[PDB]
């Protein structure tokens, strides 16, 4: 959403450009949450009661 | 005379302040009380660090960790069993630190259970990796020759070991006496063949230690010490009923051999949770008559509990009903890090052992205290290798007979040696750890906590920066305050995620008035839909959406929050449902319940960071740049049978949380409780127009899916019907909406030489075999090193054996129906199959009804397996140590990839293991089971699952979607 | 900031739980012909920096841009092996997308051709 | 080849010679103290001087 300026030219990781609906499935491009859809998590859990 | 007194019942964990509030004052001492025992305990010292000594010594000398230290005594131990000793100096000059790093640490620990595992050429330039390659790379190569030489004047002087007992009993032979008591091994049988091992061996102890106790009376006569652990393969208070009627007779015919050589016969004391249980065996034991005329038997008590000077009390009157005299140690405490550890997982109200060791300190000497003046009905002994302790209690005594001290071979050599020349007329008690290489890795493991722990006084006064006045403080004086009796930077269980959020709240089965309440609580506590009911469902969610996305992030999140104190609050309603209609045992539903409360807190906090305030980004000035996260619209819910509560409304309060209204359908076994959980959520805070319950079959699933006004799917499920959604979802020609779903696996685990036999085989039960195997994590496919593979085999089937399948509402049962007649004809359609075509290990004994026992088949190659088969049935591959890489690649090639265990003391291996894999969840030396919320953020990738993982830090937002708000703000 | 070092989760004493993130796999980046260096290296080195291998297809428009622009990639430091361009129609866009072997597909373009494209990943087993 | 030396001399002169000789044996920064500190890896003993400076700037002590 832009209010009284123009409509284009999003900047990179100040106005995070990208749209739902019909015209997207996010995450937004030149945001926060973009790189982490191109990743998977992973857990480990290790016991260390053994170490102290 | 006196009355047999009730089953022991002291409160588990009562408030430290208040007990130091009464040790505190009652410790005090006149100034000549303190300035004797101020001098003695000097003496002690000033001889204690004055000879070749302990393994403290050698953990200092080299700075060894404690699994350094470990890895060289096991190499040590192996090493002094080779037949000829210059076979021995060659292999340590010329192999060891040269190379084969791994190869040798693997094998000297194989060589434990495997003896002819253990009897090359090594390539220059080679990388060292494992526990000796890294200490290698660390002190050099001659260093660590040097540590191995003298872990094996330790081993061969401080332990009396054989590859069966009847060869350590041989070994530790004088017609004289022996100046040594046993402190035999074993503990925790895994199997009933281990439980008549460990019988046969005390049963054997005793005679040899018996032909052997020279002349005279009690108490100047051997010992043998013994765990109630090692003579029953369940022992546990859910399975009270069976160990009360085989256990007894056992450590009855084991007293009784001691009685006939008048010998001390001590049982051991071991995990808080075994304290009630331990103290019925015991009395029953004691209370036969062929036990008269014998003042031998015993028990030990820790200090370290809260529960110990009650335990005092209850020994007295045991002895006093049945007109005997006990010997009765007093120890602090071998478990501590452990009772923690278990009393935050299992969210405890508090700490059965005191968190502070001056505590322990000072309930040690209230409590020697309280045993000297019990004397000389009982004869208390003092096990202990604490200079100021020993001096201590040595001063209230105010004389040397009617008790004495005891020592660990190896340990308080100087010390009481010391002592016996400042005053004569005291006794003590020298105990030698005797048993088979096989029972060495656990008895080990448990030593070594302590001469490497910091607070340990012996690791301090063989440190010498430490000055002898430091460890001469009074515990009283380091305490000062009752209020600082607790440990400061330890947190109560409730407390484990402060100030993130609340715990939920467990239950101590092992402690009776708990678990009797609980099990009293649980025992005092739907038609399908049609098309057109789901679509106005969904239309009706549609509706509410507009005011459940603007309602604010804190109101969503105070009625999650509100959802999990009704949880809590209504725990026995809910674990009923999850008994009778689930089928789970008591522990499963409990877990359950207490995962469900642990999602909406979770989600709660989570939401209240995530969606409660916009995102500020940088930019020009006169422009403001705001980014959100809002509701996407109407999600759908499709959740499973097996975790019908806790999944069930993870999933829900999520898309809630996120400001999504929900369609939720529940699994067709299990719609009850998906009921109840919604009705408790309207309560909490949930408008009816947010969420809505469809219940009925996979054509109302697919009526919710295929729905053209919904904006997402979160599914838990078969991975068929996920691919079938994922179809569904993108045939529409409206948006590209999310899909979360979370499918099965076939998971693995990995077990090599260096791991723990015993330890492997209790986390391959629990996770093959626990809720029936009906877990998305559950244990499919375990690989074990051929060296140890025969062993381990044996030891998960023993254990499996052990295991009582039944009606899930018995306290006793391990394993629970599975969830209906067409769940058990595919799980006997694989196993008819599996019969044919893969050795059977195990098949257990299932009850009449729709019940499938655990399984255990061994293929000759993982390929065998070829399906996700959820049930009680593990299927084993033995491989050899130089390809890992086959079953790596095994692993990867299923597709699947939920979890994954790594059983190995190898650091480089597990590591090597972690980063070769893409699985979600790796588990290193533990079970594969019991994701926990917000600690072991849950879900798979590949065939497994999408992402993102469940109570996880990235979740929530998948439910929701941005927007940014940029402001030209210049006009300003 | 979100690969660089793991996430601890909070738990028991004597067990530690660590959170990482890992690349998925290849992913297929689909770019236009409006943007054809700017969207066409934000999707590419996003997926790149995440940890993934790239086959990056784009717009039949603009391809000497979009070879220009991965000439630099691998000059700056992506190895060959890592990011790979192939030029063509949507004949071969679709090729790349019913791959079974990529983990993913970033995709900026018309409506119709991203339904296109989630119907051939959905069908796939 | 290497050069072996020993202190020689009489009792008026060692306590100003043994000073000297203590303050090295006991210093923290000291090779020999440290390598008899097993404490310390080997890969520590082995840190190129140069690596430790990193930058011309950095040669004087900040302390
Ligand atoms: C012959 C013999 C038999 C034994 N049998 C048993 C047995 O059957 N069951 C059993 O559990 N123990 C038993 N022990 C005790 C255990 O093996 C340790 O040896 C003992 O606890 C060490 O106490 P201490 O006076 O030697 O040493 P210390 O250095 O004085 O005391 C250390 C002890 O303090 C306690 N402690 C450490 N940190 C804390 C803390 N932060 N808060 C509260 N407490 C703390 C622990 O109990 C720890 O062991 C036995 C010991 C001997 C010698
Ligand atoms: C046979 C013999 C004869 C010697 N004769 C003399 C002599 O005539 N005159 C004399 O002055 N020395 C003399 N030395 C040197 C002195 O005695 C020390 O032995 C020597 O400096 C130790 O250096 P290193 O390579 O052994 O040890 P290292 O542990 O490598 O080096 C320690 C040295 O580093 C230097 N140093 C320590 N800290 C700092 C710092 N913060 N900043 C800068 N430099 C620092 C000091 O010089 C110190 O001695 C002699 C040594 C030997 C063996």
């Amino acid at each position: 959403i832009y209010v009284n300026r123009n409509m284009i030219g999003a900047v990179v990781g100040v106005q995070p450009f990208g749209g739902n609906g019909l015209s997207g499935t996010g995450p937004k491009a030149g945001g926060p949450h973009y790189l982490a859809r191109f990743a998977t998590e992973q857990t480990v859990t290790i016991n260390t009661a053994a170490a102290g | 005379m006196p009355n047999i007194p009730p089953p022991f019942t002291a409160p588990y964990a009562p408030d430290d302040a208040e007990i130091a509030a009464r040790l505190l004052p009652a410790s005090h001492l006149s100034p000549p009380q303190e300035a004797r025992i101020h001098r003695t305990a000097t003496r002690l010292i000033e001889a204690i660090r004055k000879r070749l000594g302990g393994v403290e010594d050698m953990l200092r000398e080299f700075a060894l960790s404690t699994k350094e230290g470990l890895a060289l005594m096991v190499l040590a131990e192996a090493l002094l069993r080779v037949p000829d000793a210059r076979t021995a100096d060659q292999f340590i000059e010329d192999k060891l630190g040269e190379g084969d790093f791994i190869h040798h640490e693997t094998k000297s620990t194989a060589f434990l259970v495997n003896a002819s595992a253990w009897a090359r050429v090594i390539q220059p330039g080679e990388t060292p990796d494992g526990t000796i390659g890294r200490l290698v790379k660390r002190l050099g190569a001659p260093a660590v020759r040097t540590a191995t030489r003298q872990a094996m004047r330790l081993m061969g002087n401080h332990f009396v070991l054989g590859e069966t007992i009847e060869q350590a009993l041989e070994r530790g032979k004088p017609g004289q006496k022996t100046r040594y008591s046993f402190d035999m091994l074993g503990e925790g049988a895994r199997t009933a063949a281990d439980a008549r091992r460990y019988f046969d061996a005390y049963a054997s102890a005793i005679e040899t230690i018996g032909k052997a106790a020279g002349n005279h009376a009690l108490p100047d006569r051997p010992g043998i010490s013994v765990k109630l652990s090692a003579l029953h393969p369940r022992f546990e208070a859910i399975s009270r009923a069976r160990v009360m009627v085989e256990l007894v007779p056992q450590l009855l015919d084991l007293a009784q051999r001691a009685k006939a050589h008048d010998l001390n016969f001590t049982v051991d004391a071991e995990e808080a949770d075994r304290l009630e249980l331990s103290l019925d065996v015991i009395a029953a034991t004691l209370a036969d008559p062929s036990l008269k005329g014998w003042d031998g038997f015993g028990l030990a008590i820790q200090a370290y509990q809260k529960r110990a000077s009650a335990v005092i009390d209850y020994v007295d009157a045991l002895a006093r009903a049945h007109d005997r005299k006990l010997m009765v140690r007093l120890v602090k405490g071998a478990y501590w890090d452990t009772e923690i550890k278990r009393a935050q997982e299992r969210g405890l109200d508090g700490y059965p052992v005191f968190t502070r060791k001056a505590m322990t300190d000072l309930n040690y000497v209230a409590c020697a205290s309280k045993l000297l003046a019990l004397r000389p009905r009982i004869f208390p002994q003092f096990a202990t290798h604490n200079a100021l302790t020993v001096a201590t209690v040595l001063e209230m005594a105010e004389g040397s007979s009617g008790f004495e001290f005891q020592r660990l071979h190896g340990m308080g050599e100087a010390l009481y040696e010391q002592l016996a020349k400042d005053h004569a007329d005291i006794a003590y008690r020298t105990y030698a750890p005797v048993g088979s290489h096989r029972d060495l890795l656990a008895y080990l493991v448990r030593r070594l906590l302590e001469n490497g722990a910091n607070s340990s006084f012996v690791a301090q006064a063989a440190d010498y920066r430490v000055p002898v006045p430091a460890l001469l403080q009074r515990p009283a004086d380091a305490i000062v305050r009752p209020q600082a009796a607790a440990h400061p930077r330890i947190p109560l269980p409730c407390d484990l995620f402060a100030p993130e959020r609340r715990n939920s709240r467990g239950v101590e089965f092992g402690a009776r008035t708990a678990l009797d309440q609980l099990l009293t609580d649980v025992k005092a506590e739907i038609a399908d839909a049609t098309p057109d009911q789901a679509h106005a469902a969904v239309a009706a969610a549609r509706a509410g959406f507009a005011g459940w996305s603007r309602t604010p992030a804190g109101i969503r999140a105070a009625a999650l929050e509100q959802a999990a104190h009704l949880l809590e609050s209504r725990s026995a309603h809910f674990i009923a449902l999850l008994q009778r209609e689930g089928g789970k045992t008591l522990d499963d539903a409990l877990s359950e319940l207490r995962e469900a409360a642990d999602f909406c807190r979770y989600y709660a906090a989570q939401g209240r960071k995530l969606f409660g305030s916009e995102t500020a980004m940088p930019g020009p000035t006169g422009e403001s740049n705001a980014l959100t996260m809002r509701g996407r619209g109407v999600f759908v819910a499709i959740s499973p049978w097996n975790f019908p509560l806790a999944i069930f409304l993870g999933q829900v309060t999520a898309a809630l949380m996120a400001g999504n209204s929900v369609v939720a359908k529940p699994a067709e076994q299990t719609p009850r409780i998906a009921r109840e959980a919604v009705a408790l959520l309207h309560e909490a805070g949930i408008p009816k127009s947010a969420l809505y319950l469809v219940t009925g079959d996979g054509r109302i699933g697919a009526a919710l899916t295929a729905h053209p006004d919904i904006a997402g799917v979160v599914f838990t499920g078969s991975t068929e019907v996920a691919r079938s959604i994922n179809r569904a979802l993108a045939a529409k020609d409206g948006p590209i909406v999310p899909l979360i779903a979370e499918t099965g696996g076939i998971n693995a685990m990995i077990a090599d030489a260096t791991a723990l036999p015993e330890q492997v085989a209790d986390w391959v039960v629990t996770s093959a075999f626990r809720s029936a195997g009906q877990r998305c994590s559950a244990l499919r496919l375990l690989f074990v090193q051929e060296d140890v593979a025969d062993r381990m085999i044996e030891m998960v089937a023993g254990a499996a054996r052990e295991l009582k399948i039944g009606d899930p509402s018995d306290v006793a049962t391990h394993v629970g129906p599975v969830i209906d007649v067409e769940a058990k004809q595919r799980l006997d359609a694989h196993i008819a199959r599996m019969k044919t075509e893969a050795r059977l290990h195990f098949a257990g004994p299932a009850p009449e009804g729709c019940f499938v026992a655990p399984h255990i088949f061994e293929l000759t190659e993982a390929g065998q397996l070829t399906e996700e088969v959820f049930g009680p049935i593990l299927h084993v591959v033995r491989y050899r140590p130089e390809n890992l890489e086959r079953v790596l690649r095994a692993i990867e090639r299923t597709g699947y990839g939920l979890t994954l265990g790594v059983h190995s003391r190898i650091d480089d291996s597990i590591e090597a293991i972690i980063d070769r894999v893409q699985v979600g969840n790796i588990y290193v030396n533990r079970n594969m089971i019991g994701a926990v919320v917000g600690v072991q953020p849950f879900g798979g990738n590949g065939l497994s699952g999408t992402g993102p993982k469940a109570g996880g830090p990235h979740y929530l937002a998948r439910f929701a979607t941005e927007q940014t708000v940029t402001i030209n703000t210049a006009a300003a």
